[PDB]
């Protein structure tokens, strides 16, 4: 089947409980993690899935393991503190990819971004140059917005996305009362 | 049909793990597994050694859990321990280091994969703290009874293998059960780290703390040991007053096993602490 | 060492490797490299073998061979002939005395044992040439 590692980064800021969008969509994207981890489990049960947030003091909630029975429990007690942290959020997983058991598992990291990015374009091109340098599959998922959706993140992805053939895809969700599961499951990354 | 001269390399890892495992070597039967790498035919090196949980059955093939063994071995494979198992060890308290029928049966069953199958039995219960001499065991082929027992070359090290010369176990059960020599190895990092670590383990923190303690205890506590030392000195001189009579009568042969000389030399050595520490007080007072 | 006092390299190598049998016993086979037979050489020509017979100032029975069990005051001349010179002790090199009636005599006075040649003093017929052996255990 498919031998690859899955890393998800969820936001724990207070920007995920606003009443305009879904009713505390944290549970909705939790069900998204559930359907992508159970979908990858149905495709290849040997894939390991890690859990970590993007707070100031990043904490590894669950080590990379195919056993999601305790991951379902670890998805709770999100500790809604902090706002956003991007640099050590990338470096806390992309550098931790070397701690996986199976060396044949490809590198794939996703992230749920629910807060505006605090890093300037220089950090975007330095981190995009680092991720394109080490050649890690990066899927950017941006939930919620305050300013325009993609102004510098467009060039961030275009400069970050190498290997144009069957490479990485960008997930941009527009506002809407519909669920996010079917909207993020539309690309080829899910399934 | 070929045999060589093998020798088991023993580092301080397996040694200290067999010493902590010997401290945990309760009368109940215990289990352990040795790891390492096979580079050639006649050498074997052990690096990784861990313990196993005890069971009411004791040493047996049923107590060895293959999912637990393979689980811990896999957790060692995901870490920086890419070594395969090389043997299993245990403890035989009281009844001697020899191997019973169950031990030779689980050894026969565990030797199907590894042709060497190194077996070590540690027994620190009745062994004195002066020597920690340990011996490794081997299994001989039952079909070699017609030919020579052990066609092992380099018969020089057998003199070093003759140190366990108990007159009941080695040749009391030597039939179908022999042993192998053991050597050690120590690099410069273990030599300087463990050497300076032991010297520091016998030294002080700043190394200047407990010096003045004795330099100034020479005036308070050692004075009692000096007066008692003079009490033993006079307590021998009261007999040394009678010695020149016998020495003035017989002069032939010695009947008293006491020398009366080296003990007083040792008393002088304990008395020279005042002289050696007087310069220390001179340095502390000076600067 | 040699006769001139210099030491032989394959003798020292052979004896040290001979002492190296402790770690590896088959290494003792290099002892044959240190075997130095003690004898004399009176070979005059490369293809002609003469016969030199000297005499010793000691007793011949004292220099005989210690013949073991079966288990089923001066000699007239030495036993070295056709030169088959036998063993000779280094202390025996001072008691040898060449005969004055010997037909042949080298140019150098034979004082100590070693490798020397023979000088034809007569330079006449009857050099007493002896034949060579034949095929067998050797070539
Ligand atoms: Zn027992």
């Amino acid at each position: 089947m498919v031998l690859e590692s899955t890393m998800v980064c969820v936001d724990n800021s207070e920007y995920m409980r606003n009443g305009d969008f879904l009713p505390t969509r944290l549970q909705a994207q939790q069900d998204a993690v559930n359907i992508v981890c159970h979908s990858k489990t149905r495709s290849n049960p040997e894939n390991n899935v890690g859990l970590i947030t993007l707070a100031n003091d990043c904490e590894v909630l669950t080590t990379l393991t195919p056993d999601t029975g305790r991951i379902l429990s670890k998805l709770h007690t999100v500790q809604p503190k902090g706002k956003i942290t991007f640099c050590t959020g990338i470096r806390v997983a992309h550098l931790a990819l070397k701690h996986r058991q199976g060396k044949n598992h490809k590198m794939r990291i996703i992230a749920f971004v629910g807060s505006p990015v605090e890093d300037n374009e220089k950090d975007l091109v330095k981190l995009a140059k680092r991720l394109k340098k080490e050649k890690v599959n990066v899927d950017i998922i941006n939930f919620g917005e305050e300013e325009v959706n993609t102004e510098k993140l467009t060039a961030f992805v275009n400069t970050l996305n190498g290997k144009d053939g069957t490479g990485s895809h960008l997930v941009t969700v527009p506002p809407g009362p519909s669920l996010a599961d079917a909207l993020i499951s539309s690309p080829i990354l899910a399934g | 049909a070929v045999d060589t001269a093998e020798q088991v390399y023993i580092s301080s890892l397996a040694l200290l793990k067999m010493l902590k495992h010997g401290r945990a070597g309760v009368p109940m039967e215990v289990m352990g597994l040795m790891l390492g790498e096979f580079v050639d035919d006649y050498t074997v090196r052990v690096i990784d050694v861990f313990a196993m949980p005890q069971s009411g059955t004791g040493v047996s093939v049923e107590a060895v859990d293959p999912v637990f063994q393979a689980k811990m071995l896999d957790m060692l494979k995901q870490t920086g321990r890419p070594e395969m198992v090389v043997g299993w060890y245990h403890s035989h308290p009281g009844f001697g280091c020899w191997l019973s029928g169950v031990d030779i049966n689980t050894q026969q069953s565990f030797e199907a994969l590894s042709e060497r199958a190194v077996a070590v039995v540690v027994d620190p219960i009745q062994s004195v703290k002066g020597k920690v001499v340990i011996d490794a065991f081997r299994l001989i082929n039952a079909n070699m009874m017609v030919l020579g027992h052990e066609p092992r070359q380099t018969t020089s090290n057998l003199g070093h293998l003759n140190k366990p010369s108990i007159q009941a176990l080695i040749h009391g059960l030597n039939r179908h059960y022999y042993s192998i020599t053991i050597n050690y190895r120590k690099n410069e990092l273990e030599q300087k780290m463990l050497l300076n670590l032991h010297k520091k383990s016998w030294m002080e923190g700043l190394t200047l703390q407990d010096y003045s303690e004795h330099c100034k205890h020479n005036e308070s506590v050692v004075k009692e040991m000096l007066e008692l030392a003079k009490n033993y000195n006079k307590a021998v001189e009261e007999e040394d007053k009678m010695t020149p009579e016998q020495l003035a009568i017989k002069n032939v042969g010695k009947q008293d096993p006491k020398r009366h000389l080296e003990e007083h030399v040792d008393v002088l050595m304990t008395s020279n602490i005042v002289q050696c520490l007087a310069a220390m007080l001179d340095t502390v007072v000076f600067k | 060492q040699s006769r001139t006092g210099h030491t032989h390299m394959p003798s020292v190598v052979g004896v040290l490797v001979f002492t190296q049998f402790w770690f590896w016993f088959p290494l003792s086979h290099f002892l044959s490299l240190a075997y130095t037979p003690t004898c004399v050489i009176g070979l005059n020509k490369d293809l002609k073998m003469p016969k030199v017979q000297y005499k010793s100032n000691c007793k011949p029975s004292t220099f005989a061979y210690p013949a073991p069990l079966e288990v089923p005051s001066i000699t007239a001349k030495a036993k070295k002939k056709e030169k088959n010179p036998a063993r000779v002790m280094p202390a025996q090199l001072k008691v040898l005395t060449m005969p004055e009636t010997c037909r042949y005599q080298p140019f150098k006075p034979l004082s100590i044992g070693g490798i020397i040649i023979l000088k034809d003093t007569s330079e006449d017929i009857e050099e007493l040439v002896e034949p060579v052996a034949a095929h067998g255990p050797k070539i």
